[PDB]
């Protein structure tokens, strides 16, 4: 049958559609431009649009509950909650009920699904299941559940992990974080002022208010946990400890008496500490990796001999822009990365029967006799001014870091108002059709200065940060090549006297900020990547990516508006264009004196002085005179 | 520099650039092994195989058959079918013995499901052979053209419904003295030619006839039942489920496989699996399966061996003859084989014809001795789990105990041993074992290599990692039903393609793209902005222009596409729901239309 | 009825029966009675089961808010909604876990407070028939049989109620809310041994069906009902002969052996359009995009050549037909000349049916059908391919072929649409992975080959289907984007099609082929054994010591296809597909040893490089954006020269090459049979050019890997 090729053949064919015979009644039978739609029924494709375009209005405010199901899927989806991606290598009786219940689930895991996936059974996750896992990956991914309807909170939240993400990658962090905070705007309100307003106690947003100089919580953070202190107080000795490997590290250890209240995102527990022990610790999570890890981070942050001694490999891990975390926050990654040998090391003991709370599992399922030293499973406020360091590490005055940005998760969520990031180095987060948008925006807002300096200092104007994220989109194999170009092109508005036009100076900018390469190509369109399509910017003419309207004189990137455009009084007149050709001006409009016109790629052969017609785009012809005089920077 | 791309070999092990291997992705355009002369060769063969049986001429039919059951246990390292019924027969009373009350719970499942199954379910299929006009014919023809006959002549049970029914008016058509069929032309087959035209198979390079599909349903579904309760099967199962078995299996043999046992990997391949199987040992071990059972279900589930035992092969369309110095193209039809003149032919064709002579009746050609592929697929996997169970070092008695994977004529033997002999032993056994089943293990298709490294039905694993290439790249081009319907099939494609067949994200999306690319091209609804200019481009202009929110456009109405891998299950016109403009959204799904796992969409204007 | 249980049960329920009902082959829409009574029946299981969770030592837990604590676990394990194959594992761990007989059939439920088995039942008939059917039916103690009623009853074995009585009054609750809707809806009141013998034919044939020894198929029944094992493997397998057996052939560095390519003339070409000996007559720009008019461009593109000579032939056929090789493109040329005096294109130009077309189509060579009978006597007749594997040897074309094919070019060959934004980490890690491919292979001849393959067979197909009786005359043209982001439009050539009366998807459709090129013949002329290859023209082109004139020739040859080539050829641009999935899995499973995404490493890493090559120096290495070329060229001859010695050749190449990884691994590989796997590997090289190449390859890398 081949039903593929049957359909391309009958969209081949004029009329091919069946439709009512009441179509006569609505649709006319031609439309503006005297295309048939309709004959004797039969319709062409073109009917199905234009009911489309011009047809009955009527509310469809039913629909989302009629397709109730689906309008769910994409409710849950939009409210997503992304996590990091982690590549995961693939290497009678008396039982009682619980202790069956964890054996069984246990067991089904290792017969059942080969990749060992973390959790996630309920068809809200088995929906999404073609992106949660892969052959060797994970995606953890929290469903778009109902969760608080704040609108604000949250997108403050999102802003300010976006703000401290960025600014940790940059090359000075607190500036570039002032800088950004200073400018981005959360629900047309400025960013300083909610964030003066909100009593937030995110992580980021308590980094950024640190950074302002206002008061923060005097909580102490670490691996995601807030350890609240409760009783208790001691000193930091500030010693040494040597591991496994044998590799010296630089601590800083506790002593006293002292009581944590670690909360956490979806775990809590109770720690008591005194120089170095685990005295007694209490757990209340929710799932059983949830426990597993909020034991990890209390025992990494116990600072026992046999925790320390425990590892078993090289604390060696590396932050985005390559540094070299802390050892303490080393300790815990290593130890996140693997687990059996640290709590088979941590020691087991029996416990003692105490009202509604089972003993830890010394490995894998938990246990009621015996159970890892003083850690029980169970059930059931004040401002301190800070300090920021350079690599945005807020600390007390006791020197303590409290808050730094590897407290930040990595949960990418979606924001609920419209988040403006006003600013550069940040025009990368929103998508790739937005860095034009902004790119020729910040062109436009900066008109007189960028003018001054490309008639006055070129190269470092060309040498811009600003134009960095644009050069991320151009293709890398002719991202050279075009600057050249691009360069050549301007010099050739700089010596030829009279020939100045912004639109071509605000369209091809942004293109000549790459270490330039010489070559004798006659470039007709400068092509850049979006959402994997590749678009074209035309050199003379308008282009999707960029459209410029002379009458009402605005600028248009990928259909977004960019702004209006004066008149430079340098502007020319007498129609001579030089950007446009590498060695050539366009002296006027079609001169059928001169001759037939010549195609783009014999131009090359006209000799110095030599004029004749070329043509330079969509059916379109112009009169090109070759410079003698041969510009290049 | 001279390109070769093998040579990569030398810095990526081979099972992590395994793909590389995999010539094609899709059905070649050509037609590997069919035709007159492979089957001839496949008749012959199967017949050579167990050529030392017992000779005898069928009653009814009246074609000679050979039965090779309890026949001489073989002598040199060649394939035997000379099964041993003794053998089958405590192999799965040992298989019963080590999983209690499997064949029991087995048999009153499938005992349940024949009492409801309905004859519509012996439609779901593909190809099959029409008794009534010697043709294949897809499943519901053949189904509906047998029922006919059947009620022309009186039989009539089928009108209840229930295979079952259906079946017991096949075996009263058996026994009918004279069958008429009368074809939208006026024939009447006797008992006899009726009784080979029910009992012969057309050119997986068969397919059965109706009459006994009924009963292959069956015992199939007995012996799927019996699959999913052994772990060492591996059939029943696909995609990230049988990535777990063989990680499993390696487990098993692993445990505490360090106080020196040597383990073994036998990456391994049945030669001649089809040829070898013997429908009578499958009526053997079926009988035993179905024992202390209510004597109808043995009836009926023994009644496919037994059509299978007498079975005929139709050889196939037959010889084309051409002369080149009279440029002359004649074909010879399969039926005058047993005449013409031994001279046209070849050589090596010569002496098939001369060897599958004597077995021709009635234009077919006898093939008890050995089973046809296709079929009965899932209860040889019985067989060869039961021998994979006869290692499990209780029925060894000995230092060496083997256990692993089979699906049907592919296998991974795993034989943890305490030294080098003891593996060399261990194997021994396995392969002889395996022997006296009719099973033929393959000595230039398998190779042994210490474990950690293996291959299973193209699930290449190494030291943890599997690799699933068993199952090709779908066709990622429109379905061609309408505009609404093509992007809800092809989106859905690669979902349930990279959830099930392990598709990367890179190439879903890539194919996501190319699908795109087709979509567009068939029906003409490029970008708005995009600058083709095809009948339709006009009005996807304007509607382009007047149309606030461009985002929200139907990738069909010269709209940008928003398919990334995140919201692959959800339609179309429910992700562009809140981008679209409400007028837009009004005239888009109007009730008034004069225009309006499976294609799972919302209506709109488009269908 | 068929929208009542849609409505009021969540979907996973709907599917779960629609399932259920395609198991028994049974249609929702045809019946309604068994489609609610299985809905019913598996949310009766459901909030049975999501009664409340466990607790420690104390059970009976009664919360219900929605956060999952990690010693609360569900106290009823759900057996009715698992799959049958991981049901049976579930109640097998149950089993093996705690002492418990297995039940004969699948239970509903696990309560773990009673240790017990549960089986649920609801249904309108009365409620001590149908417990009385289910101890019956499910037959056996030590579980427990619960059963409902709409009218609201209830009844379990002993009287032992399991749960709480507000659970079980909201289960009845639903029940009467259940049978209340649809009496109001007229659908309450809707609701309201086995013989088979083997006689006769069957029975004959029953008889006649059994080992040797017996003799009726109640004499085997019997035996096989009193069968015990007595140990009969053991004694067969004493009296088996010792030579029955598989002893393992260690395999070491030495063992492997270089495979033994076929020797003969020297292998010829056989695709059916010149791969890298091609010659383009492209225009820059043609004007608007459109797919503009195949016979349009190609009229275009042949006014930019004034180079036209008298044809001359430089290298005949030498079995077959010159002069009509040679009329019919002195008659090419006519008609484009008869299109361009004509007013407007005709967008297909029909040839006129001469004597040449017909002898150059081979349409008056076919041989005739006659019927046996008639042509018994004749002494010529044979087997069809009687015998004919004639053996050819490797030549140098075929590498330098692929060669060719692994370069890159000055243009753009594939323009892919856009994507949704990435928003997931991993879409944006396969956004980068795809960029940097496509990047790598956009511009690249494996691409050309890719497109035209498909514009060619395309305009091939449609024309076949539409003008089923013309010879029409059709133009090889692709078009690309220069570096300078201007469009052309090359021709590489012409195909004059055949009559087309294709009806079976098999049929052939002979067509003459006429490429343009500037390869001399007479440098290989084994290459072009199939090829007629006239000299038509004399090129300008720029040398190093001024312009040179240099000849330009016209490859003719009368090829055939039918649609199921053409429909494979369609779709070469799955070629990208699978080189990317190739590219990936390497990716993934590197990143998967690794414990981290390596799709860095792999593309932004000067100094990352892969062996591909082979020079005097040694084995040459390439970087990723070589491997990305050579993969997807691979791909691409693959499915141009696509045979069944080839997949012959990769299946029986890959065990060697398995058992070659794991010598190199050290695992102690060995083999229980070497000659007769190289014997097979060797069966498939006779004469096709790409698997003689692929043999050569292996032979070097065995040579470099175990040296």
């Amino acid at each position: 049958k081949n039903p593929a090729l049957r359909m391309k053949w009958m969209m081949a064919m004029k009329y091919p559609i069946t439709a009512d015979k009441r179509i006569i009644e609505m649709i006319p039978e031609r439309n503006e431009q005297g295309q048939t739609l309709w004959s004797k029924v039969m319709v062409s494709p073109l009917a199905v649009t234009w009911w489309n375009r011009n047809g009955p209005t009527t509310s469809t405010v039913h629909y989302p509950k009629v397709y109730k199901t689906y309008f769910e899927k994409v409710e849950r989806l939009k409210h997503g909650t992304f996590g990091p991606v982690h590549f995961r290598n693939q290497v009678d009786c008396k039982i009682a009920p619980l202790m069956v219940a964890y054996m069984l689930e246990r067991e089904l895991v290792r017969k059942t699904r080969f990749l060992p996936v973390a959790g996630g059974t309920s068809s809200v996750y088995i929906e999404v299941l073609h992106l949660t896992q892969g052959t060797c990956w994970e995606q953890m991914y929290t469903p778009g559940g109902e969760v608080r309807n704040d609108d604000v909170d949250q997108s403050l939240i999102i802003a300010a992990r976006n703000i401290v993400r960025r600014a940790t990658v940059s090359a000075d962090p607190l500036a570039s974080l002032l800088e950004m905070c200073h400018s981005t705007q959360i629900g047309g309100i400025r960013m300083v002022d909610i964030l003066r307003q909100n009593p937030t106690e995110e992580q980021a947003v308590d980094i950024c208010k640190a950074a302002m100089g206002l008061r923060i919580s005097s909580s102490f953070s670490f691996g995601g946990f807030t350890f609240k202190r409760t009783s208790g107080s001691s000193v930091t000795k500030e010693e040494e400890v040597l591991t496994g490997n044998l590799q010296t590290l630089k601590i800083r250890v506790h002593e006293g008496y002292e009581e944590f209240t670690m909360v956490g995102q979806r775990a809590t527990a109770i720690l008591r500490k005194a120089t170095r022990r685990l005295i007694q610790l209490i757990v209340s999570g929710r799932n059983e990796q949830s426990i597993a890890e909020a034991i990890i981070v209390a025992m990494v942050f116990s600072q026992e001999d046999c925790m320390i001694k425990a590892v078993r490999g090289d604390l060696n891990f590396v932050n985005r822009a390559n540094q070299r975390l802390n050892p303490m926050h080393q300790l815990l990654r290593h130890f996140q990365k693997d687990a059996k040998v640290l709590f088979q090391n941590w020691g087991t003991e029996p416990i003692d029967n105490v009202m509604g709370m089972i003993g830890i599992l010394p490995d894998m399922t938990p246990s009621t006799e015996m159970s890892l030293r003083g850690v029980r499973v169970s059930k059931m406020t004040e401002r301190v001014v800070v300090s920021i360091d350079r690599f945005l590490r807020v600390r007390d005055q006791r020197g303590n870091v409290l808050l730094s940005p590897e407290e930040v998760s990595e949960t990418q969520g979606t924001e609920k108002l419209t988040i403006t990031y006003s600013s550069s180095m940040m025009w990368e987060i929103n998508g790739p059709e937005s860095v034009l948008v902004n790119t020729y925006q910040w062109i436009i807002r900066n008109w007189e200065t960028v003018k001054i300096q490309w008639s006055q200092d070129p190269t470092m104007l060309y040498n811009k940060m600003e134009f960095e994220p644009f050069q991320s989109l151009v293709p890398k194999a002719a991202r050279g090549q075009y600057s050249g170009f691009v360069r050549t092109l301007f010099q050739q508005m700089r010596d030829v006297l009279g020939t100045f036009d912004t639109v071509q100076i605000i369209k091809l900018l942004p293109f000549a900020a790459a270490p330039p390469k010489q070559s004798r190509m006659q470039f007709s369109s400068l092509t850049v990547n979006v959402r994997g399509s590749g678009m074209r910017i035309l050199i003379r003419g308008n282009s999707p990516v960029f459209n410029y309207n002379k009458a009402t004189k605005r600028l248009t990137v990928l259909g977004k508006d960019a702004g209006a455009l004066t008149e430079d009084p340098d502007e020319g007149t007498a129609g001579v264009e030089s950007a446009v050709l590498r060695g050539f001006l366009i002296l006027g409009k079609e001169d059928k004196r001169y001759g037939p016109a010549l195609s783009i790629n014999e131009l090359s052969n006209l000799a110095k002085g030599e004029k004749a017609n070329v043509l330079i785009g969509q059916g379109d012809v112009v009169l090109v005179m070759k410079r003698k005089r041969d510009s290049s920077i | 520099m001279d390109v070769n791309p093998t040579l990569l070999f030398l810095k990526v092990p081979v099972q992590n650039a395994i793909s590389t291997t995999f010539p094609y992705t899709g059905d070649p355009p050509y037609s590997h092994g069919t035709g007159t002369g492979y089957t001839m060769d496949t008749v012959n063969r199967t017949h050579q195989y167990s050529e030392k049986g017992k000779w005898t001429k069928n009653t009814e039919t009246g074609a000679p058959q050979l039965n090779p059951i309890d026949g001489p246990l073989p002598e040199d390292n060649e394939p035997s079918g000379y099964a041993q019924t003794d053998c089958v027969l405590e192999a799965m009373a040992f298989l019963e013995e080590s999983h209690p009350g499997i064949f029991e719970n087995s048999c009153l499942e499938t005992m349940e499901i024949v009492q409801q199954t309905r004859v519509d379910k012996l439609t779901q299929g593909r190809q099959t052979y029409d008794w009534t006009l010697n043709r294949n014919q897809p499943a519901a023809t053949a189904l509906a053209n047998t029922i006919e006959i059947f009620r022309s002549n009186g039989l009539t049970a089928n009108e209840s419904g229930r295979l079952i029914d259906f079946l017991k008016d096949v075996m009263e058509s058996m026994d009918k003295e004279e069958m008429e069929i009368t074809t939208h032309k006026k024939q009447r087959l006797n008992k006899k030619s009726y009784l080979i035209r029910a009992l012969t198979l057309n050119t997986a390079i068969a397919t059965p006839g109706m009459q006994i599909r009924g009963f292959v349903y069956f015992v199939e579904t007995l012996a799927r039942s019996i699959c999913e309760k052994l772990e060492q099967s591996g059939l029943p199962v696909g995609g990230n489920e049988k990535k777990a078995k063989l990680a499993n299996v390696v487990r098993k043999m692993m445990t505490n496989s360090q106080d020196t046992e040597l383990s073994f990997t036998i990456t391994g391949d049945n030669t001649k699996w089809n040829e070898n199987q013997n429908p009578r040992m499958f009526l053997a071990m079926i009988t035993y399966i179905t024992r202390n059972q209510p004597e109808w279900f043995r009836n009926v589930l023994s009644i496919a061996p037994i059509m299978f035992s007498n079975k005929m092969a139709r050889l196939g369309r037959g010889y084309m003859f051409e002369s080149k110095s009279m440029k002359l193209r004649t074909q010879i039809p399969a039926e005058m084989l047993a005449n013409i003149d031994l001279k046209y032919f070849n050589e090596l064709t010569k002496k098939k014809i001369e060897k599958i002579r004597p077995l021709l009746i009635d234009g077919t050609a006898s093939l008890s001795p050995g089973m046809m592929m296709g079929m009965f697929n899932m209860l040889s996997t019985v067989l060869g789990v039961s021998i994979l169970n006869l290692g499990q070092k209780r029925y060894t008695k000995t230092t060496y105990w083997w256990d692993g994977l089979q699906s049907s004529d592919d296998f991974a033997l795993i034989v943890n041993a305490p030294n080098h002999e003891g593996i060399q032993a261990g194997v021994d056994r396995f392969y002889r074992t395996c022997k006296l089943v009719g099973i033929n293990m393959s000595k230039k298709k398998s190779y042994i290599n210490r474990t950690g490294t293996f291959e299973f039905t193209s699930f290449f694993y190494r030291y943890g990692f599997v690799a699933n290439f068993s199952m090709e790249l779908p066709s990622f081009g429109v379905s061609g039903i309408n505009e609404s319907a093509d992007m809800s099939i092809g989106v859905t494609v690669i979902k349930n393609n990279m959830i099930n067949n392990d598709l990367g994200p890179a190439t879903a999306q890539m194919a996501l793209q190319l699908f795109i690319k087709d979509y567009r091209y068939t029906y003409r609804c490029h970008r708005g902005d995009t600058q083709i200019q095809t009948r339709r481009s006009f009005e996807l202009e304007k509607l382009w222009e007047q149309t606030r929110s461009k985002a929200g456009l139907l990738v069909s109405d010269g709209g940008p596409n928003l398919y990334n891998i995140r919201n692959l299950h959800i339609p179309e016109v429910c992700l562009k729901w809140e981008l679209m403009d409400e007028d837009y959204q009004g005239r888009l799904c109007n009730p008034l239309n004069p225009f309006v796992m499976e294609y799972d969409a919302v209506a709109t204007t488009h269908s | 009825m068929e929208d009542f249980v849609r409505q009021c049960f969540n979907p996973m329920i709907v599917e779960l029966a629609e399932k259920a009902m395609k198991e028994y082959g049974e249609d929702p829409k045809i019946e309604t009675n068994k489609f609610a009574a299985i809905c019913t029946h598996l949310e009766v299981c459901f909030m049975y089961s999501d009664f409340h969770f466990i607790d420690e030592r104390s059970e009976s837990i009664i919360v219900e808010s929605g956060d999952p604590n990690a010693l609360l676990k569900h106290r009823f394990e759900i057996i009715e909604g698992r799959d049958r194959t991981m049901a049976w594992t579930v109640v097998n761990s149950i089993c093996n876990t705690t002492g418990v007989e297995k039940p004969k059939f699948l239970p509903d439920l696990y309560d773990y407070k009673e240790n017990r088995f549960i089986e649920i039942g609801v249904t309108r008939r009365e409620v001590h028939t149908y417990y009385l059917e289910k101890a019956n039916k499910i037959k056996s103690e030590k579980t427990h049989i619960h059963i409902f009623s709409f009218t609201g009853e209830e009844m379990a074995t002993k009287a032992d109620y399991t749960l709480d009585e507000e659970s079980r009054a909201r289960i009845k609750t639903r029940l009467f809310t259940i049978r209340q809707e649809m009496a109001t809806r007229g659908l309450w009141d809707s609701f309201r041994e086995e013989k088979f013998e083997i006689t006769g034919t069957m029975r004959r044939l029953a008889d006649q069906s059994l080992p040797p020894n017996f003799s009726s198929l109640e004499n085997f029944r019997a035996y096989v009902d009193g069968f015990e094992p007595n140990g009969c493997i053991e004694g067969k397998l004493s009296q088996m002969s010792k030579e029955v057996n598989a002893r393992i052939e260690p395999f070491l560095k030495t063992t492997p052996r270089p495979l033994k390519l076929p020797d003969g003339p020297p292998c010829s070409q056989r695709s059916k359009f010149l791969l890298m000996d091609a010659l383009k007559l492209s225009i820059e720009d043609p004007s608007h995009e459109g797919e503009g008019i195949p016979l349009y461009d190609a009229i275009k593109c042949m006014k930019t050549f004034f180079g036209w000579k008298e044809p001359n032939i430089v290298k005949p056929h030498e079995k077959g037909i010159n002069p009509n090789y040679l009329l019919t493109w002195k008659q090419v040329l006519a008609e484009l000349q008869d299109i361009e005096n004509e007013e407007k294109i005709p967008k297909t130009k029909n040839m006129k049916k001469t004597s040449q077309l017909r002898w150059a189509l081979g349409e008056n060579m076919a041989p005739e059908k006659v019927d046996f009978e008639d042509c018994k006597d004749v002494s010529d007749l044979k087997q069809y391919d009687s015998d004919e594997p004639e053996s050819r040897s490797l030549a140098s074309w075929i590498q330098s072929e692929f060669n060719k094919a692994c370069e890159l070019t000055d243009s753009s060959w594939i323009e892919l649409d856009e994507i949704g934004e990435d928003v997931a980490p991993i879409e944006h890690i396969a956004s980068m992975r795809r960029n940097y491919f496509t990047a790598e292979v956009s511009h690249c001849r494996a691409t050309e080959y890719i497109m035209k393959g498909v514009y060619i067979n395309t305009a091939l197909l449609n024309a076949s289907c539409a003008a089923m009786d013309d010879f029409q005359l059709i133009p090889m043209i692709s078009k690309c984007r220069t570096k300078e982001g201007r469009r052309k439009t090359n021709l590489y050539g012409f195909i004059i099609k055949g009559r087309s009366h294709l009806r079976n998807d098999t049929d052939v459709v002979n067509f003459v082929s006429m490429e343009f090129s500037l390869t001399d013949p007479r440098l290989e002329p084994h290459k072009w054994e199939k090829y007629c290859v006239l000299e038509i023209g004399n090129m300008l082109l720029r040398t190093a010591v001024g312009r040179v004139s240099r000849p330009m020739f016209l490859y003719v040859r009368t090829n055939g296809t039918s649609k199921i080539k053409m429909k494979w050829g369609m779709e070469m641009r799955r070629c990208l597909l699978q080189s990317l999935q190739q590219i990936e899995s390497m990716i993934e499973a590197e990143s998967s040893v690794k414990e981290k995404d390596m799709t860095k490493e792999f593309f932004e890493n000067k100094s990352e490089t892969w062996p591909i090559g082979e020079s005097p120096k040694g084995v040459e290495e390439g970087s990723i954006g070589k491997v990305c070329r050579t993969l997807l060229a691979k791909s691409v001859f693959n499915s141009l020269y696509a045979s069944s010695q080839l997949e012959g050749f990769s299946a029986e190449s890959r065990k060697l090459l398995l058992i070659a990884q794991a010598l190199r691994d050290n695992l102690e590989p060995g083999t229980f049979d070497l000659g007769g796997l190289y014997e097979a590997i060797e069966e498939c090289l006779i004469n096709d050019p790409w698997v003689l190449l692929n043999a050569s390859w292996f032979n070097s890398f065995l040579a470099h890997a175990l040296k």
